[PDB]
């Protein structure tokens, strides 16, 4: 390698370099919180602004003027004995405690303290109430966490009478639970992690000087991506969200430690060839450095692929995965770099402490180069084997399955199941907007006849209006009715304060959260567009909100941003692929191989997860373990196919094979290292954040086991000439003479 | 037409860049991983080695047929001298 250029200065600059990451490092660490406080801090929210449940919402709190953001809780009483009077003295305690903070709490539905409705919150059995609390700041977001803990406090501060629980659960509460128990889990995932890369690290290189630089390496690239992001966060710069903080935790370390596992076996193996320490990091930069380059622009476009969504959980999964990949690739690139020019000159710290292994991978290559073709095949059918879960794969919404079941929420939800229905907790609004006032007799038997018309709908199981304070009550209401106070009060709790819409809790049979909540409100909205139809009201609005609404809004997004953003991940990491080999075809194979590795990813995930875990896979595990492996994969088929390019100058079979027999123990050893930190978000108490772990640690074992080592290396021996277009390059090259025997 | 000495030190150099066996180990009259101790697979790779950088092809079927080195060498000139 020529003693020039980029290399040339990182190391001289070396040292200089590494002071200056780590002032970067203090100053991240010191100016702004940690990752974990800024991402609680800093969360963003669950469903963008413009989705219609929660515009919505918003206008329910306007028109009704009780409260003015999207985040309920409900706040269940469960009691061993029929709630009695010392019940109702509880319930009104906490809804003036509620009251008397209007910070947290913008709205308290007292449906339990009115008689006229107070039927309708208790259970059946009349052992259970719940009141609904509409607090500020949307939903997921930390204002409206910090008001799901305000709204703990009070009812945890209220002295509960014997033998009587108060527990707040509901949407919110949810995601302030998730929050909880990401941070309860931040600290445990990290140690797993740590401790599954020192012992790969001590297996691989078998050095303790050699793993403790390495380990260096890791932390403080991961320190920098954490620092940069946390600076981001803090200064409100980007959005946030707790997904993002432990997936670029995690990511952040495995792929700083793939770069550091780059970097150290090339240059292991540059020793090994017999280069001296200057000329062997010479070449090692010379060979890796773009490759860890290219590396970086595909993690980063593919994450950044994300921010082009709508749902706010991948927006705010975008761009700080982009930047903080990128602060980890410059990291690696420049510092570790400088670690190991600067530790070459101490002693022996990286030299390699065994013989390199490489007859086995020379042996595997040869079988690969001399039967391309079988071995493609097998490994085709091995990946594409995986799609046979297609049918019977579920995307179960149901966040409750995926948090622990002692915190509050899912506590919550417990209690409520045992005398509610899964639905009645978890309820939806609708109403209509007349022009005029809704305070009229034939106003409400239009009201009756909408809410008939909704309550005939399959799959709705309760129904609350002003005709209908219960579930369940020639219709036809007397002037005089209008007069009574409890009626009045009923008028006051159910329509607007200017009588001009009318609302609508509306409970489903089934779970509301699941698929079949999304097939219902549509159901309810047209159900009500005919039942207003041919009426002398009809000229309203069908605003219909709730967790069925906003997971239908959601799904619908996830659906369309998931193909969108996967193909745009495709585009780009094919675009860097071509970037840096000046090779079409090896370009499309890279990103080929990926493809079918996903697949088989898909299908090893789908089949764990939802066969022997039982626990069905949450919907946005799809999207991230998509980018992640259209990242990994393909950084792991750029490394192979880099390698391939060097070696192409003695021949193609040959340069294959050579690059087999030179890489296949730092490929195999990165890979598996990234795999099994992947893997560590098993212990992740978010049991999304667990399958997204898994999901993404079984493809990038498949990717080194089978793809990268048989798929890309079959594919480029079987093309040969074609492989490297639009580079001229040529076959076997001009037959050498046989040698003067020495 | 190449004569025994230059292909015999080609395979030497290639078994060099192979497993590293000395050169005046390779000898015409000696054996093969019964003696030499490189295996099946590992002759895929030194047949595909030598047909890229040298330019002579190896047949699968004959591969199994050479159990000497000098099995090998013979099938190369007669290889190599039918034009």
């Amino acid at each position: 390698a020529r003693p020039g250029g980029i290399a040339k200065w990182i190391r001289v600059l070396a040292v200089p370099i590494i002071l200056v990451w780590v002032a970067i490092i203090a100053v991240l660490n010191t100016v702004v919180p940690q990752l974990d406080v800024v991402g609680e801090m800093r969360s963003v929210s669950m469903s963008p602004d413009d989705a219609p449940s929660v515009i919505a919402m918003k206008r329910v709190g306007e028109v009704f003027e009780e409260f003015k953001s999207n985040s309920s809780v409900m706040i269940v009483l469960e009691g061993e004995q029929p709630l009695g009077d010392e019940a109702h003295k509880y319930y009104d305690e906490i809804v003036d405690k509620l009251e008397a903070d209007p910070a947290h709490v913008e709205h308290v539905q007292d449906f339990w303290g009115d008689p006229l409705t107070a039927s309708g919150a208790q259970s059946p059995d009349g052992l259970a109430s719940y009141v609904q609390v509409y607090t500020r700041g949307n939903q997921g977001e930390a204002l409206a966490n910090e008001s799901v803990e305000a709204v703990q406090d009070i009812v945890e501060s209220v002295p509960a009478p014997p033998g009587v629980k108060a527990y707040v659960t509901g949407p919110a509460a949810l995601s302030a639970d998730q929050h909880v128990a990401s941070d309860r889990s931040v600290r445990v995932i990290e140690a797993l992690t740590f401790a599954v890369i020192i012992t790969m690290l001590l297996l691989v290189y078998r050095s303790i000087v050699t793993v403790i630089l390495t380990l260096v390496m890791v932390v403080l690239s991961l320190s920098a991506a954490r620092g940069m992001i946390a600076f981001l966060g803090y200064h409100e710069i980007i959005g946030l969200s707790v997904f993002a903080t432990n997936l670029l935790t995690t990511l952040a370390i495995a792929a700083a430690t793939d770069y550091a596992i780059f970097l150290i076996g090339r240059y292991q193996e540059a020793r090994s060839v017999g280069e001296d320490r200057e000329q062997s990091y010479y070449t090692m930069f010379h060979s890796t450095a773009h490759v860890v380059l290219g590396s970086g622009m595909t993690i980063a476009g593919a994450t950044l692929c994300l921010h082009f969504t709508r749902m706010p959980y991948f927006q705010s999964l975008g761009i700080p995965l982009a930047i903080g990949m990128s602060v980890v690739v410059l990291a690696s690139l420049t510092m570790g770099a400088a670690i190991i020019s600067v530790a070459s000159r101490f002693g022996k710290t990286f030299e390699p402490k065994r013989a390199m292994r490489t007859r086995g991978w020379r042996k595997l290559g040869a079988a690969v180069v001399r039967w391309p073709a079988p071995i493609l095949v097998t490994t085709i059918a091995l990946s594409v084997v995986g799609l046979l879960a297609l049918p019977g794969y579920q995307t179960n919404y149901n966040d409750r399955r995926y948090l622990p079941q002692d915190l509050p929420a899912n506590t919550g939800y417990a209690a409520a199941d045992r005398h509610f229905s899964q639905a009645r907790m978890n309820p939806e609004l609708l109403m209509i907007e007349s022009d005029h006032d809704l305070r009229n007799s034939a106003d409400f038997l239009v009201v009756d006849r909408i809410a008939k018309r909704v309550f005939q709908v399959p799959g709705i199981s309760r129904v609350q209006a002003i005709t209908r304070p219960q579930g369940t009550p020639s219709f036809y209401l007397p002037p005089e009715t209008f007069e009574n106070p409890d009626f009045k009060r009923g008028m006051k709790m159910f329509l607007s304060p200017d009588g001009h819409a009318v609302r609508f809790i509306i409970s489903h049979e089934g779970d509301p959260m699941s698929p079949e909540g999304i097939k219902h409100i549509d159901a309810i909205k047209q159900a009500a567009k005919e039942a207003i139809k041919g009426t002398p009201l009809e000229g309203s609005k069908i605003y219909l909100g709730g967790t069925a609404a906003t997971f239908k809004d959601l799904q619908e997004g996830a659906n369309y941003d998931l193909i969108i953003a996967g193909i745009a991940a495709l585009c780009l990491i094919f675009i860097i692929m071509l970037i840096i080999t000046r090779a079409v075809v090896a370009s499309a194979v890279i990103v080929g191989t990926v493809v079918i590795s996903l697949g088989a990813s898909f299908g090893l995930s789908v089949l764990i997860w939802q066969h022997i875990i039982g626990l069905e896979l949450h919907w946005m595990v799809l999207a991230m373990a998509v980018i992640v492996l259209l990242a990994v994969g393909a950084d792991y088929n750029l490394l192979l196919v880099s390698r391939i390019k060097e070696e192409i100058h003695a021949g193609l079979n040959t340069g294959i094979i050579r690059s087999m027999g030179g890489t296949g123990s730092v490929v195999t050893s990165a890979g598996l290292v990234f795999a099994f930190t992947m893997m560590s978000m098993a212990v992740s108490e978010l049991a999304v954040i667990a399958q997204v772990g898994t999901t993404i640690g079984l493809g990038l074992l498949f990717d080194t086991l089978v793809i990268r080592s048989f798929m890309t290396p079959s594919i480029a021996a079987l093309m040969g000439k074609w492989f490297w277009w639009p580079q001229r390059v040529r076959q076997r090259p001009l037959p050498a003479p046989w040698p003067q025997p020495v | 037409a190449a004569t025994q000495e230059e292909i015999i030190a080609g395979l030497a150099e290639i078994i060099e860049e192979v497993t590293g066996i000395e050169p005046s180990e390779v000898t015409p009259e000696k054996s093969f991983v019964d003696d030499l101790d490189i295996d099946s697979l590992s002759m895929v790779e030194i047949a595909v080695q030598t047909e890229d950088k040298y330019g002579v092809k190896i047949p699968d079927e004959d591969l199994a047929g050479l159990r000497t080195v000098g099995d090998v060498v013979a099938y190369i000139q007669k290889l190599e001298e039918e034009n």
